[PDB]
């Protein structure tokens, strides 16, 4: 089985990251819709954060899986 | 009762229906109370 | 068959449409571009510590010991192969149509 | 770009102009089969193609037919593809009085001359082909196997 | 009134389904229309095509094929400029439809009756009748 | 090619010329009927034997009377 | 917010009126008869909505209202056979002995000896037994009583009422409008996400909750009336960490990324339960959580009210290349203005799944004590397949349909379809050249062995002891397979199938799944199914392709979708329509389908069911008389055919003469069938004739003029009854054989 | 086949063979004399008649002759 750890600031780390990286892409590919100050309501950051604990949860559980954690 | 449902009603594919489900039932009860008639008993 | 260069040879892909097919470039990009990524090893009985292709390029040459002796039903080469190819062919296919088509 | 066009500038003739059709490496190698190559007389025609069909017709008779196991398997293979090759000769011969009217033009495929030198050419280049089949599979162990001779 | 070889034909793409060795070894039929505007229509062989805004031209192998494409012009393009040809590969090019100037469901002076028979089609001789006889059965 | 008669019962509807697909029928003067015109045949050779005009015609028994007879390229219908 | 919902309030009236007049729908139809025609003409177009509007609103109203009463049809349907179960079953005494009673929810009455169907299934019972594996449902379900299956019968019920009132409701109430059914992004989303997304994640929480510990403790061997009850399962966590320790933590370990503490209950053993032959629970719960999150993410793509997601237009008029012309443009018109392009795409794909429904259910079998319930393996199997070839057909019936009216080449110019209709020739004339080819190198085989075997030459055969056309690609394929637990599944614990190589799983003393081996014959069986999938393929791409026009016929459009012909000329036209490629590909579907469920039928017996005793040896229901006989035509006739048939026709007396008697009244309707096919209307128009005057002499004539049916209902008639009765006569073959012997 | 099946289907797959014959090289050297068409509507009647009939009889006689032979009573 697949290891995985106990939540820890790194697992945070890792998430906040993900979110973040997604915000900024967000931002540049959300086709429709002050880098971050313009156009940016709530959908675009629900959908970014969204993708964020989406690719977030894939690292982190990959992380674990390889060892990096 | 409603004219227009009781002329549904007359309609030729449910009175078929009816009227061969009501035949084909007295057969069928004819046959549960008297059994195995394969000859007029005379 | 035969390879068409980026320079302009007279090679039409129909009847009045000259193409340049860019088979040096994308043949070369996409082989490249398909083997360095699969160089990734991996600790599996099919590529025994390799990766895709270097497990693959080390199984040429172990039945190619063997020359007259095909490689066996279980044997990995098989496998190997049309995974290698199948990667292979997809960014041929993909190469020529990001090469040729977008042009950049 | 566009590789579908219509076939020799016509949009209503019943083809198309497809790669597969129309491709430099599909003209080059129709222009130069026998059967369509230039300098060529309908006999030579005949000749070429004839030797390459009676070339391959010796081994599907030799290795699958009824004698194959047989030490006679090449005598009895080349002879079932000598009967092949006179009964596809009746079959050229036939087209050729039924299809063409009498004309003196010769150097073309299409004529009933021309048809009559491209079914000698046939006879004769298959039976060379198939006769030179035959001497190659007698003579080379490789060739009586599947190459299974190696293992 | 002859053809004029020179007019323009409707952008097609080209399809399987045009004219075989038959059309230019025994005969082809061509269709000329007006059109006042540049619009697709549908082939009778195929696909779909684009008319060009004046004068058009296709060739087609069947007569029925040149006229269920004139059916279709008249139906939904309202083109009722139609002349059908037929085309032989001597050269010879045969004038065919409307073959007087006027449409056939519309009567016209000077056509004459063929195949026209008195009486009703009841009334016709039994085979038995006109057997070894060259008589014909329509009385 | 085929054989296409039309009888002195043709009231002139003109039906069978509209339905025909290769103009084979056409309408010519008559005074057999109110309509003052009868169908005619006058190019039977393009006549494909589809048999529309008799679908088309309304009189009790057909006024238009289609009698295949020997094949041709035409009336084959052949595009080859 | 363009995607809005809006809704005309109280259309339709709620009348009985229409109801009284027949034909009301169509203006040809309501004038009344005239002719007996006018009676089959009202039944055959009644659900055709746009051949009586015009407009797509109203007919998407009618489809709409017309699919909940479907589905009020299906819940009626599933709240009977919960009740069948629950009150004329032996499902009790079948939880008990899974491996011992034969399911039976079927009693009949006594009347004229009928009741001799009543046959001795087991467990104190007499009734018909039932092979649609509902028992086996129940158990993976946790039902354990006859109680909870009379409160899953009221909840099909009340569904079933509320369909009802739905289709009713939206018909006449509250119909939507045209603006509501064009919306395929929301649609997709709420499809994917909703219905498929949240139907599994719910489904998953009952296997977890529900279907894990109910049947841990069963497969423990612990008494159904001795199992808690659901729901103290869902309350007492301690005795549901019992079962399954993980659930002592909680939902922690899945808010904070520790999912490997769930492998208790998620795992991915893969293989089968060795005490049910099944598939691990535990697998399709993890299965059904996994699908059901990438269906909740898959139902994200598309754009409706908020900026983020796809246009579908954008998606498809962007992928054109130098081949394809203009690409997929105009083909978001087509599938949000035709009802007909999607249901062929939808039939076509539903079908297809029906089919690898019947596939992967016999080879990794999904439910408790099917695997070695025989008659409900064969019969799932065999339902599955038809309905996939039945649907696939009427995915190019409706491409037909959509071609002939819904295609319009001004807005299809120099597309894929475009494309499609102008090189036709070419793929018809491949088509036919495989066929062809595949004809005489499947099927001439196959006469070349019947040949050789009849003319003594048993060397000279295409067979594992002579020539050998071994399936080396399938073997291939089946040693990967066997090699990918721990290897390229290096989690997995056990193959996904047994059918590609590894163990004998046995379930009382009866084989569950074991290797499907491949050889001569099995290459040629297959290579006959290549063929008649390609002549299928061919009649029913044929008949779209040249629906609208030919050579033969150049206004094909104009006589529409169904019609008999085009009159005698042209040398005939007989059977031009698309409908009539329909109506000879299910020909050719039927002897597509009918081979696979016979080569299904016969490896099973042959190289898979059977006993297992000491040594572990395994014997077979026919013995393993495949490879040597399923070679010849001769041996598929005498060795399967005939020595199977022995069962049917032996039956009468037993509580299987249900079976003996369908075989005979099927073979009856299959030949009666050939009636209306090889005969025309112009013979029985004129012998009715002489029936009516019959009728004119006694003044009983009618005043519905009767007349012969329309040559496309006599080609209809006669293909209904040719299904009927062929499918008929395989059904009651396949049930009579596989109850007795398995 | 040819009692079920009737002749428009089979008039159009000829048509498709007829158009890749005239397109495919070193094939289109050779040509039909008679231009090839999908039997006649009376023909196909007399052809799948005729297929019917003698799939009878052979079957029959097989039988007859085998099932007596075999048993000898
Ligand atoms: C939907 C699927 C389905 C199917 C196929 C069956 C099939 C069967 N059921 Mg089951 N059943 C179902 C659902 C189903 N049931 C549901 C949902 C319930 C719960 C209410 C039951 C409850 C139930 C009981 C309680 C019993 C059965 C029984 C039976 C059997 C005999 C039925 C019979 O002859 O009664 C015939 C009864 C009649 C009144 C005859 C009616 C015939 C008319 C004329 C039909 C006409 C329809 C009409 C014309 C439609 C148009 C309407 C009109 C306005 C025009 C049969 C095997 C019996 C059984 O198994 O006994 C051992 C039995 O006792 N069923
Ligand atoms: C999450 C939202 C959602 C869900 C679940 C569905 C579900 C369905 N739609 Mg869709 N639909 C949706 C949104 C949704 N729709 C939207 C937003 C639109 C507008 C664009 C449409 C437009 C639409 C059309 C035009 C059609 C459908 C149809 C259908 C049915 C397909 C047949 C089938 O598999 O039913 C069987 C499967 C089932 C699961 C039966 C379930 C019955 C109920 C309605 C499901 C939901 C119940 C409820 C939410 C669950 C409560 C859970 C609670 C106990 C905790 C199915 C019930 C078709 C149909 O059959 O019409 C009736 C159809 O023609 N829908
Ligand atoms: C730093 C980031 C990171 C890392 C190291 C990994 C690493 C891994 N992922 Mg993860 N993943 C990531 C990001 C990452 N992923 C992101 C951003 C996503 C998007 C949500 C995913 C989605 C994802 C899925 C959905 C799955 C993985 C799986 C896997 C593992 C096996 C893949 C394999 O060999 O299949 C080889 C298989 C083949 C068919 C190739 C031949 C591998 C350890 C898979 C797995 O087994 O996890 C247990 C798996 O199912 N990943
Ligand atoms: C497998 C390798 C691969 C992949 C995934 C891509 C992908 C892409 N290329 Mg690249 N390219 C490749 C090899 C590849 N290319 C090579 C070898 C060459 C050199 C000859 C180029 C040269 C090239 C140029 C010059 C340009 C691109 C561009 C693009 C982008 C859009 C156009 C395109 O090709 O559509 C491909 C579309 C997709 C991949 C996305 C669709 C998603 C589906 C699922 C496709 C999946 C296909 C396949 C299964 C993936 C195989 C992966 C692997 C197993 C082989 C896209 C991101 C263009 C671009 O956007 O600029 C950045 C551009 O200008 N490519
Ligand atoms: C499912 C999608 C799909 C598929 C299968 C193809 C397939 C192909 N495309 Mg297309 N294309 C597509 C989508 C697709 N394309 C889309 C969406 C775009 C828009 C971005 C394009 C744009 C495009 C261009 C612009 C070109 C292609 C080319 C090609 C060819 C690649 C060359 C090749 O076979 O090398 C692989 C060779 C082998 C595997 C050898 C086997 C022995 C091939 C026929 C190129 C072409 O025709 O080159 C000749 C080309 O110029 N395509
Ligand atoms: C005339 C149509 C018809 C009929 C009468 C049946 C009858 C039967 N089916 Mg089948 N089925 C059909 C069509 C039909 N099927 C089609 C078209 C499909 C393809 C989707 C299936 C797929 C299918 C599966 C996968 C299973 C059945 C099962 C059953 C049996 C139990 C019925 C039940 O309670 O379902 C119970 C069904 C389940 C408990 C599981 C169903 C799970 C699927 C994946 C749900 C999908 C729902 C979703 C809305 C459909 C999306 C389609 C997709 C293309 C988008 C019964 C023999 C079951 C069986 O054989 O048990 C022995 C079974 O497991 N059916
Ligand atoms: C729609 C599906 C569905 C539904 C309605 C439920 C409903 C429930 N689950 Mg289940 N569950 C589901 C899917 C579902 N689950 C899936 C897919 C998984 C796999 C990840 C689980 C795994 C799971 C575990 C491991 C546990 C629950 C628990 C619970 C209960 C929540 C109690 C709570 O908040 O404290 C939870 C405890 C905390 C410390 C927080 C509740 C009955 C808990 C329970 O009551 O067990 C019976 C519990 O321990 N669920
Ligand atoms: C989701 C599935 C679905 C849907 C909604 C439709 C819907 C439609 N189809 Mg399509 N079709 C489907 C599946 C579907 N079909 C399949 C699977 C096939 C392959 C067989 C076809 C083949 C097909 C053709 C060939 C045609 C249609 C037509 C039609 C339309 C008219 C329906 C009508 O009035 O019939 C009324 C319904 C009947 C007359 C029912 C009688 C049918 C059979 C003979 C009775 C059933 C026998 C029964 C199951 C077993 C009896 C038991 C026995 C022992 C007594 C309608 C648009 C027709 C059309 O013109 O559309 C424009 C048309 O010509 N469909
Ligand atoms: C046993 C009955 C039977 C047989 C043999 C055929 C045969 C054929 N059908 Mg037909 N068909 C049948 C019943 C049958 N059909 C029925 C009942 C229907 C009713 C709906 C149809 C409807 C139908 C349609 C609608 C279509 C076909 C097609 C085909 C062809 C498939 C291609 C093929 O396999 O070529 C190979 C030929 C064979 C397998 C025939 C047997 C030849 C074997 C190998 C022995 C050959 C011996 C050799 C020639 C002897 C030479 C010497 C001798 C002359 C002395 C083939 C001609 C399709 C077609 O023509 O497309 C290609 C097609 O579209 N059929
Ligand atoms: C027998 C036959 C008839 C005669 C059959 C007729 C006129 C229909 C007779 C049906 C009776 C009148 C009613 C049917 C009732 C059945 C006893 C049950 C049928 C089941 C559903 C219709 C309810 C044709 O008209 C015909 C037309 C074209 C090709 C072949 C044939 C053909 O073979
Ligand atoms: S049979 Fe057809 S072609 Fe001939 S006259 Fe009648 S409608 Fe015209
Ligand atoms: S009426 Fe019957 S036989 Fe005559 S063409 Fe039409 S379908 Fe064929």
């Amino acid at each position: 089985v697949p290891q995985t750890v106990a939540w820890s600031a790194k697992t945070g780390a890792v998430m906040v990251l993900s979110n973040i990286l997604c915000i900024v892409a967000g931002r540049y590919v959300i086709q429709v819709k002050s880098g971050s100050f313009a156009g940016f309501g709530l959908p675009e950051l629900l959908a970014s954060t969204s993708l964020g604990h989406i690719v977030g949860s894939g690292a982190i559980l990959g992380l674990s899986y390889v060892g990096v954690l | 009762m409603d004219s227009n449902f009781l002329k549904y009603l007359s309609t030729a594919p449910v009175l078929f229906t009816v009227w061969l489900s009501f035949t084909a039932s007295f057969i069928i009860e004819a046959n549960r109370f008297f059994p195995d008639m394969l000859y007029f008993p005379m | 068959l035969s390879v068409v260069a980026q320079s302009k040879s007279d090679f039409e892909i129909s009847d009045g449409t000259p193409y340049t097919l860019n088979v040096p470039l994308v043949g070369a990009a996409s082989f490249i571009g398909w083997v360095v990524p699969t160089l990734l090893p991996s600790q599996i009985a099919l590529y025994g510590g390799k990766g895709l292709s270097t497990a693959f390029f080390a199984s040429i040459g172990t039945n190619l010991a063997k020359f007259p002796a095909p490689p066996g039903m279980t044997d990995p080469f098989w496998l190997l192969c049309f995974i290698w190819h199948s990667g292979l062919f997809a960014t041929m296919i993909l190469g020529s149509i990001g090469y040729n088509g977008y042009a950049g | 770009s566009q590789f579908i066009k219509p076939y020799n500038d016509d949009p209503f003739v019943g083809n198309l102009a497809t790669p597969v059709s129309t491709s430099s490496f599909t003209k080059s190698l129709l222009s130069n089969l026998p059967a369509y190559r230039a300098g060529l007389s309908p006999l030579l025609r005949g000749v070429e193609i004839g030797l390459t069909h009676g070339y391959f017709l010796v081994g599907p008779f030799y290795k699958l037919g009824p004698l194959r196991n047989s030490d006679v398997a090449l005598l009895s293979g080349f002879f079932s593809a000598l009967g092949l090759i006179v009964i596809l000769v009746a079959c050229l011969t036939i087209y050729g009085v039924v299809s063409f009217e009498e004309t003196e033009a010769k150097d073309q495929l299409q004529t009933a001359k021309g048809w009559r030198q491209f079914t000698s050419g046939w006879l004769v280049g298959s039976v060379g082909g198939a006769s030179f089949a035959y001497i190659l599979i007698s003579n080379i162990p490789f060739l009586q196997t599947a190459g299974m001779s190696m293992l | 009134e002859t053809l004029n070889l020179q007019i323009p034909s409707p952008t097609f793409e080209g399809s399987t389904g045009g004219w075989l060795r038959a059309a230019e070894v025994e005969e082809k039929y061509a269709i000329t229309w007006t059109s006042p505007k540049e619009q697709v229509f549908e082939m009778p062989t195929g696909g779909a095509a684009i008319m060009r805004q004046g004068e058009n031209l296709l060739y087609l192998a069947r007569k029925e094929q040149c006229l269920a494409l004139a059916t279709q012009v008249k139906n939904s393009f309202k083109i009722t400029d139609y002349k059908v040809y037929r085309i032989f590969p001597s050269g010879e090019v045969q004038y065919l439809h409307p073959k007087d100037g006027v449409f056939p469901e519309k009567v016209n002076a000077g056509r004459v009756g063929v195949g026209n028979v008195s009486h009703s089609i009841g009334k016709n001789l039994n085979p038995a009748q006109i057997k070894f006889t060259s008589k014909s059965f329509n009385g | 090619s085929h054989s296409v008669k039309v009888y002195d019962t043709c009231i002139g509807c003109t039906q069978c010329v509209r339905a025909c697909p290769c103009d084979v029928l056409e309408m010519v003067s008559w005074d057999g009927c109110k309509a003052g015109q009868i169908a005619s045949a006058p190019r039977t050779e393009d006549c494909i034997g589809c048999k529309r005009c008799e679908t088309a015609c309304p009189t009790d028994f057909l006024s238009v009377r289609v009698y295949l007879g020997g094949e041709t390229t035409r009336s084959m219908g052949l595009a080859y | 917010k363009k995607v809005s919902i809006t809704v005309d309030r109280d259309p339709v009236a709620t009348s009985f009126e229409k109801w009284a007049q027949p034909g009301h729908f169509s203006r040809t139809l309501a004038k009344g008869p005239k002719t007996t025609t006018w009676i089959w003409n009202l039944h055959a177009d009644v659900h055709d909505f746009d051949s009586h509007t015009n407009s797509l609103e109203d007919i998407s109203r009618k489809i709409f209202s017309a699919h909940f009463g479907q589905l009020s049809i299906i819940f009626l349907w599933l709240s009977g056979m919960y009740f069948h179960g629950a009150r004329f079953s032996n499902y009790s005494a079948w939880l008990s002995n899974p491996t011992a009673v034969k399911p039976s929810a079927q009693v009949v009455w006594p009347i004229v000896g009928q009741e001799v169907l009543n046959g001795d299934v087991g467990g104190g019972f007499q009734g018909v037994q039932v092979t649609s594996g509902f028992f086996q449902i129940w158990r993976s379900s946790g039902i354990t009583s006859e109680v909870e299956l009379y409160w899953c019968a009221l909840a099909g019920l009340i569904m079933s009422g509320l369909m009802i009132f739905a289709g009713w409701f939206h018909y006449h109430k509250a119909a939507p409008k045209l603006e509501w059914f064009q919306n395929a992004e929301s649609m997709l989303n709420h499809h994917l996400s909703g219905l498929l997304g949240l139907g599994c994640l719910s489904w998953a929480g009952h296997q977890i909750h529900v279907s894990l510990p109910v049947n841990k403790l069963l497969d423990a061997g612990v008494a159904p009336q001795e199992i808690p009850l659901p729901h103290e399962f869902l309350v007492n966590r301690d005795l549901m960490a019992q079962l399954y320790p993980s659930f002592s933590k909680g939902l922690v370990p899945f808010f904070t990324l520790n999912w490997s503490e769930y492998s208790d209950f998620l795992t991915f053993k893969g293989g089968l339960n060795p005490v049910t032959g099944g598939l691990w629970l535990s697998d399709t719960a993890h299965h059904h959580l996994a699908l059901a999150v990438l269906f909740i993410v898959a139902g994200h793509m598309y754009r409706t009210n908020w900026g983020i997601g796809h246009s579908m237009k954008e998606i498809l008029e962007a992928h054109k290349g130098p081949f394809t012309g203009e690409g997929h443009k105009g083909l978001y018109e087509i599938l949000t203005t035709s009802w007909h392009a999607q249901l062929a795409i939808n039939l076509a794909m539903l079908g297809s799944v029906s089919i690898i429904v019947a596939h992967h259910m016999y080879a990794m079998p999904p439910y408790p004590y099917i695997a070695t319930d025989y008659p409900t393996q064969l019969s799932i199997f065999t339902h599955h397949m038809w309905i996939g070839g039945f649907c696939v057909c009427g995915g190019a019936a409706h491409a037909g349909i959509f071609m002939v009216r819904d295609y319009n080449p001004a807005q299809n110019y120099n597309n894929l379809l475009d494309r499609v209709i102008r090189h036709r020739d070419a793929i018809i004339s491949h088509l036919n050249w495989i066929c062809i080819f595949l004809g005489f190198h499947s099927f001439g085989l196959y006469i070349h062995n019947d040949t050789m075997r009849a003319l003594g030459r048993t060397q000279d055969m295409f067979s594992d002891t002579a020539i050998q056309l071994k399936p080396v690609f399938a073997q291939w394929v089946q040693s990967i397979h066997t090699l990918a637990p721990g290897n390229t599944t290096p989690n997995a614990l056990a193959t996904a199938s047994y059918a590609f190589g590894g163990d004998v799983v046995a379930v009382g003393n009866k084989v569950a799944m074991m290797p499907i081996s491949l050889g001569t014959a099995d290459f040629m069986v297959h290579h006959i199914h290549a063929f008649t999938i390609h002549v299928t393929v061919l009649i029913l791409l044929k008949g779209v392709l040249f629906s609208r026009n030919s050579r033969l016929i150049p206004d094909k459009a104009n006589l529409g979708f169904r019609f008999p012909c085009d009159g005698p000329g042209r040398g005939g036209t007989c059977q031009s329509s698309a409908w009539d490629s329909v109506f000879l590909g299910l020909f050719w579907m039927y002897n597509c389908i009918s081979v696979v469920i016979f080569h299904f039928s016969w490896k099973m017996q042959s190289d898979v069911w059977g006993t297992v005793q000491s040594d572990g040896t395994v014997t077979h229901i026919t013995g393993g008389n495949f490879a040597q006989s399923a070679i010849t035509i001769n041996g598929w006739l005498r060795d399967f055919l005939w020595a199977q048939a022995s069962q049917v026709i032996q039956s009468y007396g037993s509580a299987l003469s249900a079976y003996g008697l369908i075989f005979l009244g099927a073979h009856f309707i299959w030949a009666f069938s050939l009636m209306f096919l090889f005969s025309g209307r112009g013979y029985w128009q004129e012998l009715i004739e002489s029936i009516v005057w019959a009728h004119n002499k006694l003044n009983v004539a009618p005043a519905i003029q009767p007349r012969a049916l329309s040559i496309t209902q006599g080609r209809a008639v006669g293909l209904a009854h040719y299904l009927l009765g062929g499918i008929g006569t395989t059904w009651a073959f396949f049930l009579a054989r596989i109850i007795s012997v398995g | 086949m040819f009692l079920i099946s009737w002749r428009g289907y089979w008039q159009e797959l000829i048509e498709t063979l007829v158009w890749a014959h005239e397109r495919t090289p070193l094939a289109n050297l050779v040509r039909w004399k008679d231009k090839p068409v999908a039997l006649s509507i009376v023909q196909a009647r007399l052809v799948g008649l005729i297929h019917f009939t003698a799939g009878y009889i052979f079957t029959y006689a097989a039988f007859v002759i085998a099932s007596t032979t075999g048993k000898f009573g």
